[PDB]
Parts: C-alpha cells; structure tokens; sequence
C-alpha cells in the first residue's frame, strides 16, 4: 500500500525518508519530517512552475526553454532574494539599459 | 521620387483615404491577395469597392520607371468574386461581418446585428424562392424580407423605409423602431418562403447619386478598387412609391399577412437580417422549390478558356466607360 | 550606418534578447587544456565538463562588467575604464 | 604556450555588450584577460584536486560543479 | 431658506460622487500591470477643471504605461440610437471613437476612466498598441505626476460644448 | 424585367447570362463561318430558365 | 498572332474588336433590349470584309 496518497501530496515521501535516513543528517527522526519536506518541496516547485508556464505561453511556445525559467526567477523579487548567488545554464540575462544612457533629439 | 508610394499609402487627396477599415468579422471574400477580381465591404454603410471588370490608367506619375499599365495592361484569368446566373444574395452590397461558405449557401452573422442584401432586381416573373433557417439561437433576431440598396446595411431591418422586416420572435411586426403585436414567431428549422408578387412588368427609379468625389479610382497598395458608393440623406428624400409595393414575409407558402406596406421604389434585394451568431441556407431564383432551373449558380471557378473569355468580357465591359469617361 | 552610438544600442538590445554563448569552442578548450597542463600532465577532459566551466566564466565576467558600468555612472561619464575594474574588484570584497 | 590571446577582441566586445556598455577604452583588454585567468586557475585548482583524489585521471563535469559550489558560486542544470 | 427658490435646478447627473473635499521590456507580457498594479496610483476626487476627475496620490514619470481604457465597443450604426438616448437621459458625448467604424460607448458599460476631462493644457497624450491580436489603448506619460493633480489628455480635435479650464492656452473649446 | 426594376447592366449580368456569354465567347475566339444559326439555336435553347 | 507574349488577352479584347463592342454595350445599357444579337450582327457585317 502507498504512502503519498495519505496526505494527498504528489512528491514521494518514502523516498525522502529513506534518503534522509541514509543521509546521516542525524541518528533518529520523527514521522512528520518526510511528509513535511515533501509538502514544502511541492509548494516551491509549484511556485516556480506556474511562472514557468506563464512565460511559456508568453511567447506562444509549448515547450519551456530554460530562458523562460531564467526570466521567471529573475523578474520576481522574493526569488531573487532567495536565489541570490545562483546562475542557470544557458539562462541568459534579462534586458536592461541604464537610464542616463538613452540618447534623444528633436 | 519615392513619395508617390507614401502618398498612396497615407490616403492622398483623391476623396476617401487609402486605408481600409472593415473591423467586424469579414470573411467569404477577398480570396486572391493580388490585383485580381476583389471586393472590400467597408465600415461605412454604402461603400462598395470592387476590382473585377479591370481598367488601364495613365502611366508616368512622377517620371519614374514606365508602369506596365501604360497601354497594355497585364491579363488576368482566375477566380472572380461574384455570380451571374442568379446571385445567391450578393458579394458587393454587403456588411463586413457576415460569414458565407465558399459555394455561398450559408450565412453566419456577427456578435451584433448584421444583414446581407442581393444584387438581382425583380420586375416581372415568378420568384417564389425560400430561405431555410438552419438554426436560430436565443437572442438572435432572424427577420427576413426584401429591402433596397439605399438601406443602411447595419440599420435594423425595418428601421428605414428602404428595409422591410417581420420579427422572428413572437411575430411582433417592427418598422422604424415601431412595434405592433401582429403574428406568431418563427425560428429553428423554419423555412421562410418569399415570393415578391410582381409577375407583371413594373416601373421604378434606380439611381440618383448625390456625391462624386467619394466615387474615385486609385491604387490602394498594389491593386485598384472601384469606389461605387451609395448615399443616404439625399436618397431618403427621393423616396417614392411603386407598383406591387408590398414586401410579404411568407412562411413557405402560408402567409401571416404582409406586415408593412408602401415599400421603397427601386431595385429590390432580399435582405436577410441576423442579430447574433446564426447560420441560414438560401435558395433564390426564378423557380419554385428546386434550385436547378437555370444554371445552378455558377461560381466561375475554372482554368479553361471560358474563364479567360468571361474575364476579358468583364474587362471590356468596364473598359468602354473608363475610355469614354476621361480621367481627372 | 553613421551617427556613432546609434548602432551600439541596436547591437546591445539584439544581443540582450539572444541567449547563446560568446566564446569560440576550440580556443577556450585549448586554453583550459594549457592551464590544466600547468597543474598536472595528461588529463582527459569530459566534453560536458569544459562547457560547464565556459558558462560559469561568462556569468562571473558579465556581472563584473555591470558593476563597472554603474561605477562609471558615478564618475559623470559613459566610457568605462580599467581603474573602475579595480574599483569593483576591491569593493566587492574579493581581492 | 601562449593562448590567452585566444580570447579575441570581438568576443570580449560582445560580452561587454552583455554587460550594458557601449563606450569602452582600448586599453581594458589586458586586465580582463588577467582576471579571467585568475578565475580559471582558482577553479581548476579545486577541480584537479577533486579529480585526483578519486584516483581517476579523467576530469568529469559533476566535480566541476562541486568545486563551483564550494567556492561560493553555484551552477544549475549540469548534473 | 425653505421660502426662497434657489436656481440651478436641472442637473442630468449620473455618477453621484461630487464632493467639496476631493482630499487627494518587450510589449506583450506587460498585461499584468494593467489589472493588478494599477489601482493605487490614482484616486477619484472632485476635479477643478469641470465635474469629477481622477486626482493623484502617487507619482509616475515619463514613458510609463499607466491605464487601459475599456468600454462597450459598438459599431457606428448604434451611434444614432445612442445619441438619441443621450439626448433623452441627459447623457454627455461619451462617443469614444477609437475609429470611424468602432466607437466605445460608456453609458451602459464602462471603466473607471470615464471620469476624465479635456483641456488645451493637458498632462498626457494617447497611444494605442496591439497585444495578442487585439488593439488596446494604453497611455504613456511624458512628464512626472505630482501628488494632487488630475490626469487629462488632449483630444486633438481639429479647429457647442465649451472647454472651461481657465488655462491661458485653453482654447475654451474642444478644438 | 429589363426596363426599370432590373438595371440594364444588372439585367445583362443577371438574367440572360448563358446566352450572350457563349455567343460573345464563340465570336471572340472561335468565330464559325456561319454563326447566325449557332446564335439562333443558343437563344432558343434558353426558354424556360429565366424570366 | 493572338495572345502569346505581345498583346495580353484582356488588352487584346480591349484593342481588337472595339468599334463593335462599344456600340453593343451602349445599346444594351440604354436601349435595354432582351435580344441585342441583331445589333451586334449588323455592326459585325459593316466591317465583315474590313477586318484587318
Ligand atoms: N471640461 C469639459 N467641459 C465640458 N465638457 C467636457 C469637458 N471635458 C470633457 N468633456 C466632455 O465630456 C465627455 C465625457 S463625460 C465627462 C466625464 C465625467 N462625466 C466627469 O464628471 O468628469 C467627453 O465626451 C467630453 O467631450
Ligand atoms: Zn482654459
């Protein structure tokens, strides 16, 4: 019988518990730790992937290229606070031009 | 030397500007994307723009390269956007919000009010034709009946004397925004018969334009359009009565009685009026029920020499007047 | 064409939209080979591995440039200068 | 050998375009090459340390990411 | 004082909010700012030029997308009945003609931008773009917005509804 | 028909379509040596199809 | 020589049978006859032997 459906989450819980048990983070763990971790990873993954899909439909492309993920992570501010010193392969950079460097004439 | 194209694109000073606006859902027309038999129903009620029956023009506008239309215009043999034998409604005096099939049998309206008119008049003979209403969703008025080209193609059927209607819902007769509870309603699967009762020869008044500058010819970007436009405030004041002045809204033989009388004197076009999205099939001609009495509504879509000769005939048909007119 | 400074904006925007690498494969690979030979001899590299390093470089490098940029703005000028690069390197806390 | 000249003018020009500049001096390339060389040697020191500790004379990609993580940066999408 | 009849009787007013206080990047994806971060920078208060107005408690500088104007978009045939009903109910000339073929009626349906005024010394100019195949009108500013001023755009009518604003350059008319 | 309620050019383009079309085509492309009987037969061949 | 490269077919019919067609179209547009074949034949016989 399964264990992920007991809480209705999607990320595995048995896998998390086994990997944390063999990860020697401590010697003895409770029962709510694996389900709680599965839940928080679920929430963070959903938070990122919703913006990923929004960026995918921005350019009208079904497949999500990593550029979309880069834009979605960078344009948000809380992510930029949490993903401070992290880069992305093939990610690129969001467009930006300094304000005072903008020529004009009549 | 490159300002002529910009003048042709902005609009110039030849009457109406060279920037079309037909923002409702316009379809079933404008097939060949080049200088060939074309049509542009315009937002402005009363603008008919067509390219079939072509014509040459004077070359050398501003001493640029010699234009190919100097004395020997390029030929054309392809699809022509109209009908000859018996126009199933029309393709010229229409609103740019009506969806018609390629064979021109079904009529689908806009989110708002819409109509289709025809291009064939009736003076004598039997024209016992039918309009099979395929379906009629709620809040989709399906008033059908004859009308006049002077009628505003977006005005409600019956709003002006040019147009005559019988309401599909509750059968309440409506004309000039005046309503009387008269008959019973119609709708889904209800074929509307229509036989304008003038088997005997009559007399009417056809044309009396009031404007000329809006009737001009100039290249839009790569093709010509014929600004054949109607007016309103002058046409409505030339309103007259005529013989067999009764637009009867039958029910395929059975008739509730002609709703409104004293119809406008002029060329009659059977107008089908929709109010929302709804399809409807048609069968018009000098017949009773079967469409194939004359040639069965030829589309003139063939590659043989018949298309070539008919296109050249139309070219000459307009060439006679483009030669005898004298261009400004 | 003419009017210098106009083409720069078009180029920079075009490249800002794009997201490709900027260093030719073979020269960078040979340079990594040389700097590895400096440490130890006869090291077999994974084609995936080199690529890896490559990307990281630009990341680091581009960040540095941006910083120098604003430093030039602090000096009432547009052109960036070497001295600004040492400015950024020292002020970042990585000397 | 001499390959530091391999990173030529147009490439560093394009990466300056990445940075957000248009006006750059002609005497900036040498110290950029120096900074780049310093970064590469600093990373590859830890890289070769990792690859030789595991007794494998080859160099993989996952250890490169490992050294990048230990240094202070982090790389995503590779291993 | 309940014994003397004071004048200015007829009003024909609809938005009964008139008070004497009035205490005030690529293109397609910018849609979010229209619906979420566009409800604080502008307040609704009593305009000094004429009638009601959209005063300001925030600041917005040049070249900044601000508001999308939406209303009951109709064709030009409904203009006749609409003007007749405007005369009947006492409705102003809300015939917002984006083009000669489609007009944005604002008497049965409309947005908060129905509160604008007209003057020959305005603060903003109009602009229109196309997103996802649909033409939408979004305004980009040319200067900075101060706290306590009213948005107004030039109608650009080529030279009888007077335009009473009091500005020196005010042509006193829609022209 | 053909007099008042049917415009002259509209009558040409609407009612008698299959007769003058074929005659004009044959006299502009084929031109038989004796076209009088051809045009007479074509005119008589359309008698209960158009009013 | 007819309609190969020199004279376009539309231009050919606009430049080869004019003196009969303009009269025919004028009489069908003004005299409005249901049977205008007689007029066309009469104007064709006027230049039957005059056709270059
Ligand atoms: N200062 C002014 N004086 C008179 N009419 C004005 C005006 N400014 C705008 N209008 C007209 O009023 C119409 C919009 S209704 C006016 C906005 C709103 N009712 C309010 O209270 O402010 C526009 O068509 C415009 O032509
Ligand atoms: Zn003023």
């Amino acid at each position: 019988k399964t264990r992920s459906s007991r809480a209705g989450l999607q990320f595995p819980v048995g896998r998390v518990h086994r990997l944390l048990r063999k990860g020697n983070y401590a010697e003895r763990v409770g029962a709510g730790a694996p389900v709680y971790l599965a839940a928080v990873l679920e929430y963070l993954t959903a938070e990122i992937l919703e913006l990923a899909g929004n960026a995918a439909r921005d350019n009208k492309k079904t497949r999500i290229i990593p550029r979309h993920l880069q834009l979605a992570v960078r344009n948000d501010e809380e992510l930029n606070k949490l993903l401070g010193r992290v880069t992305i392969a093939q990610g690129g950079v969001l467009p930006n031009i300094q304000s005072v460097l903008l020529p004009k004439k009549t | 030397g490159r300002g002529a194209k910009r003048k042709q694109q902005d609009g110039g000073t030849t009457g109406t500007t060279k920037k079309a606006r037909s923002d409702p859902l316009f379809s079933a027309q404008r097939l060949p994307p080049h200088g060939y038999p074309l049509e542009h129903p315009f937002n402005k009620d009363g603008y008919r723009y067509i390219l079939a029956e072509p014509d040459p023009h004077a070359p050398d506008p501003e001493k640029l390269e010699l234009d190919c239309w100097a004395g020997k215009p390029i030929p054309g043999d392809l699809y022509r956007a109209c009908l000859y034998e018996r126009v199933l409604l029309a393709l010229h005096d229409r609103a740019p919000q009506l969806k018609i099939s390629d064979d021109r049998l079904t009529v689908v309206g806009e989110k708002g009010y819409s109509m289709v008119r025809a291009s064939h008049g009736v003076r004598k003979g039997a024209w016992y034709f039918e309009i099979t209403v395929d379906e009629m969703p709620p809040d989709t008025a399906a008033r059908l009946g004859w009308s006049q080209p002077l009628g505003n193609l977006q005005a409600p059927l019956g709003y002006d004397k040019f147009s005559y209607s019988w309401r599909s819902k509750k059968g309440t007769k409506f004309h000039q925004s005046i309503g009387k509870h008269y008959s019973s309603g119609y709708g889904q699967g209800d074929v509307l018969g229509f036989y304008i009762n003038l088997p005997e020869d009559t007399e009417t008044a056809k044309s009396l334009p009031d404007t000329y500058k809006d009737k001009a010819l100039i290249k839009f970007k790569s093709y010509l359009y014929f600004e054949e436009k109607d007016f309103v405030d002058k046409a409505e004041k030339s309103l007259k009565q005529t013989p067999h002045s009764e637009i009867i809204f039958y029910k395929n033989g059975v008739n509730q009685g002609v709703a409104y009388k004293d119809i406008f004197e002029g060329v009659y076009f059977p107008a089908i009026s929709l109010y929302k999205s709804c399809t409807v099939s048609i069968n018009f001609g000098p017949c009773f029920k079967y469409p194939p009495k004359d040639l069965t509504y030829r589309p003139m879509s063939d590659m043989g020499w018949g298309a070539v000769v008919e296109h050249t005939l139309a070219d000459v048909l307009y060439h006679v007047e483009t030669e005898v007119d004298g261009r400004r | 064409r003419y009017r210098p400074g106009t083409v720069a904006l078009r180029e920079i925007r075009r490249y800002q939209k794009s997201t490709e690498l900027l260093i030719r494969k073979l020269p960078f690979q040979r340079l990594v080979r040389e700097i590895a030979q400096d440490f130890k001899t006869d090291l077999r590299f994974q084609s995936s591995a080199v690529l890896a390093l490559q990307e990281a470089s630009e990341a680091y490098l581009v960040a540095l440039f941006e910083d120098t940029n604003l430093c030039a703005i602090h000096a009432k000028r547009v052109t960036i200068l070497p001295k600004d690069i040492q400015l950024a390197r020292r002020i970042r806390g990585e000397r | 050998r001499d390959n530091i000249q391999g990173i030529t003018k147009p490439a560093i020009r394009r990466l300056a375009r990445r940075g957000g500049v248009k006006r750059i001096s002609g005497l900036i390339y040498e110290e950029t090459r120096g900074v780049l060389k310093v970064f590469l040697e600093n990373v590859i020191r830890d890289a070769v340390t990792y690859t030789e500790h595991a007794k494998r004379k080859t160099v993989t990609a996952m250890d490169v990411v490992y050294a990048l993580k230990r240094q202070g940066r982090t790389l995503y999408g590779f291993g | 004082a309940r014994a003397e009849v004071h004048l200015r009787k007829s009003a024909f007013d609809m938005f009964n909010f008139l008070a004497s206080k009035h205490r005030q990047l690529p293109m397609p994806m910018r849609f979010r700012h229209l619906k979420k971060t566009s409800k604080e920078a502008v307040g609704v208060y009593r305009s000094p030029i004429h009638g009601r107005g959209l005063f300001c408690k925030r600041n917005i500088d040049a070249g900044e997308m601000v508001i999308e104007y939406a209303g009951n978009v109709i064709r030009s045939i409904q203009t006749d009945k609409r003007e007749k009903y405007y005369d009947s109910k006492g409705i102003g000339c809300y015939m917002f003609r984006i083009d000669d073929s489609e007009v944005v009626d604002a008497t049965m349906h409309g947005n908060a931008a129905r509160f604008i005024n007209h003057s020959c010394e305005p603060n903003c100019y109009s602009r229109v773009i196309n997103i996802d195949g649909q033409k939408h009108i979004v305004i980009f500013a040319m200067r900075k917005i101060y706290r306590g001023e009213e948005l107004t755009y030039d109608y650009k009518f080529p030279i009888k509804l007077p335009c009473n604003c009091g500005a020196k350059k005010c042509r006193k008319f829609l022209n | 028909v053909d007099l008042q309620s049917l415009p002259t050019r509209a009558y040409l383009d609407q009612t008698v379509v299959p007769i003058l079309l074929q005659g004009l085509a044959v006299l502009a492309k084929e031109r038989p040596p004796n076209p009088i009987e051809f045009l007479a037969s074509y005119l008589l061949k359309n008698k209960a199809q158009f009013e």
